[PDB]
């Protein structure tokens, strides 16, 4: 029935240094009332090689939700480095945004995010292990990725 | 035993071209193939199953769009 | 008519023919088969089914290879990586 | 290279004039032009391969390397040449080349590429222009008559619901600028009925899609 559609979504605070914590501006809608919980997630992609290691940020519950539209700043903590694998530290990797809705994940925002030195020394010579302090992060905001799941909405 | 396969590597080639790839590297092909099974088993399991739910014996093109509607739709943009 | 020379044209998407197929019908019918007996199962394809499945990977297959494409013009590669195989299918709502 | 200028003025001339060969021929010595000189890649080539695959859409339209085909490509380096630059100028002119790929994609009945080429044109529109642009109509109309081609018809009526919402939406904003401005009290209302005109067809695109 599609009871709930993400309008948009715009990326702030974007450049950032990589611990700059993720803020996105969400704007949704509800067609009608709902019953359930929507549950909004924040999901980095610390290694493309395994789905293991990916940390959720955060999360935010909200229930019911009442019709119309709505429009919030998802906030959340920048990834763990200690969880991230060196290889993947720096370079293009994945930023998500899922909402679920009575359990279901009905969509998935993605977006490009690359990380990379400032200083020119340090992007010629990069250090054997990265420098999280000394690494910028580049969300790719302007190809977002929405993936549309169908789910029951009761 | 059986590594069938159902791409072949100039079909991997001819895919990546209209992707816009212009360089591809020796491992693509190995990758292309694993994420191409993966794909084919989920669609091919959805598939199967809406075919024994429906008692038939023949899964059918209807059956595959069916299945094929389950695995997601994936947009460039909000307002599309 | 004026055309781009081929070194031009290597840097742009290949069109698409709407008759062509590019995944060869027989053996991924054999790998579709394949797959169906892995599941237990004796049931046959009809054509028409086979043919919506090779549609089907071929979209999903050029579409993961434009956006492997972007995540590889990205970070400054000339060749792509199944790193970029892999991002691509994360950012692309792809779930295990 | 004044001459090729020319030649872009004379094929645009050309394209609303409805002398669709002519505007061609200009544009494809235009183009011959601008990639001998600065190279099939470089930035001056971009609004010139642009026109150029316009107006071999235009062409093919009109019959009803392949003239789609070629219309693809001058359009997809044209989208290259504009997306690679970083101003709001060469953004919406790669939406516009998004848009002219969809409609060729339309012609050569891929409808996935051509919902896909809509939806670029509309995110690179919608990040860049104001929400009641005429233009996010017209993508909005492009993308649910690609969603009734595929046999998306719930969709379709989605996008066409969309393009009468910005329409009306910029009705209203319309209304209030010719209240609240001093010397301009005609063009905004000649605006506003050119849009109330436009609208109905696009309600029976609606229910025609509802029809399926």
């Amino acid at each position: 029935m599609a009871k709930v559609q993400v309008n948009n979504v715009v990326v702030l605070d974007n450049p950032s240094p990589f611990y700059n914590p993720f803020q996105f501006e969400i704007t949704f809608e509800c067609i009608e009332d709902l019953s359930e919980d929507l549950e909004w997630k924040i999901i980095y992609v610390g290694s493309a090689e395994s789905e293991e290691y990916d940390q959720v940020l955060d999360s935010v519950l909200v229930g019911p939700v009442p019709a119309g539209r709505h429009m919030f700043v998802f906030q959340a903590d920048a990834p763990n480095p200690g969880l991230i694998p060196d290889a993947d530290a720096v370079g293009v990797t994945v930023v998500l945004i899922t909402c679920t809705y009575r359990g279901q994940e009905f969509i998935r925002v993605g977006y490009y995010v690359n990380n990379e030195y400032t200083e020119t020394e340090l992007r010629e010579n990069p250090p054997v292990k990265p420098d999280f302090s000394k690494l910028q992060r580049n969300i790719l905001a302007s190809n977002p990725r929405v993936t549309r799941f169908h789910i029951n909405w009761e | 035993r059986d590594n069938i396969q159902g791409i072949t590597k100039p079909a991997i080639r001819r895919l990546a071209r209209r992707g816009g790839v212009k360089r591809i590297s020796g491992l693509i092909y190995e990758e292309t193939r694993g994420v191409l099974k993966v794909f084919l088993e989920n669609v091919i399991r959805d598939a199967v199953t809406y075919t024994e739910h429906a008692k038939r014996k023949t899964v059918t093109a209807m059956d595959v769009v069916y299945a094929l509607k389950r695995q997601g739709r994936t947009l460039y943009g909000f307002g599309g | 008519r004026y055309r781009p020379g081929t070194v031009a044209l290597r840097e742009i998407r290949r069109y698409q023919k709407s008759t062509e197929l590019l995944i060869r019908k027989l053996p991924f019918q054999r790998l579709v088969r394949e797959i169906a007996q892995d599941f237990k199962t004796d049931l046959r394809f009809q054509s028409s089914a086979v043919m919506a499945l090779q549609e089907a990977c071929e979209a999903y297959l050029v579409g993961l290879f434009e956006d492997t494409n972007l995540c590889a013009i990205h970070a400054k590669r000339v060749t792509i990586m199944p790193k970029d195989i892999q991002l691509a299918r994360r950012i692309r709502g792809e779930r295990a | 290279d004044s001459e090729a200028k020319k030649l872009l003025g004379l094929g645009q001339k050309h394209l609303v004039m409805g002398d669709i060969p002519a505007a061609v021929n200009a544009f494809q010595e235009a183009a011959s032009l601008l990639g001998k000189k600065y190279g099939e890649t470089a930035n001056e080539c971009g609004e010139a391969f642009f026109f150029y695959g316009k107006s071999l859409l235009e062409l093919a339209r009109m019959e009803n390397i392949g003239n789609l085909e070629l219309a693809w490509d001058m359009l997809d380096l044209a989208k290259i040449i504009f997306k690679r630059q970083e101003t709001k100028e060469a953004q919406l002119y790669a939406a516009q080349a998004h848009l002219k790929l969809g409609e060729v994609s339309v012609e050569s009945e891929n409808y996935v590429q051509a919902v896909e080429e809509f939806q670029s044109c509309l995110n690179l529109q919608e990040q860049y222009l104001e929400a009641h642009d005429r233009l996010l109509a017209e993508t909005h109309y492009q993308l649910g008559l690609a969603y009734g081609y595929n046999s998306q018809y719930d969709e379709a009526v989605a996008q066409f619901s969309k393009s009468i919402e910005v329409i009306e939406n910029r009705m209203a904003v319309l209304n209030e600028q010719v209240k609240e401005a001093e010397g301009s009290s005609a063009e905004y209302k000649k605006e506003i009925e050119e849009l109330k005109e436009l609208l109905p067809e696009i309600r029976e695109k609606i229910e025609d899609a509802k029809e399926s």
